[PDB]
């Protein structure tokens, strides 16, 4: 589900919103899952990366927007 | 050799993909078969 959303990525909600991330919102919080999706922290302080690392270099804003 | 810690080195990686890119665009000069040459 996440790979397909990805292609929404140009898509804008009627808000401004790129659907991308209401959809990869709703999915994270429904799937209710962040570990696998986004990631874990280590002791040291390094975050593992996670699966939705895979798909975009900027982890932060999306993480954001998720915790927002 | 065994995230925060390139973080702070950036602050006080893009070297090491150059030098992978120059590596294989090199190697690629040197690949007898054409098919491994596209892929470098």
């Amino acid at each position: 589900a996440l790979q397909y959303f990805y292609f929404l990525r140009n898509e804008k909600d009627n808000q401004g919103e790129s659907m991308f991330l209401r959809c990869v919102s709703e999915l994270v919080i429904e799937s209710r899952e962040f570990d696998m999706l986004l990631g874990k922290l280590e002791k040291d302080g390094s975050r593992k990366p996670g699966a939705i690392d895979k798909f975009t270099r900027d982890t932060k804003t999306i993480i954001n927007k998720v915790a927002s | 050799r065994d995230d925060g810690i390139s973080y702070r080195l950036q602050e006080v990686t893009d070297d090491a993909v150059c030098s992978k890119a120059n590596e294989l665009l090199q190697r690629s000069r040197h690949v007898p078969n054409k098919q491994e040459k596209e892929r470098m």
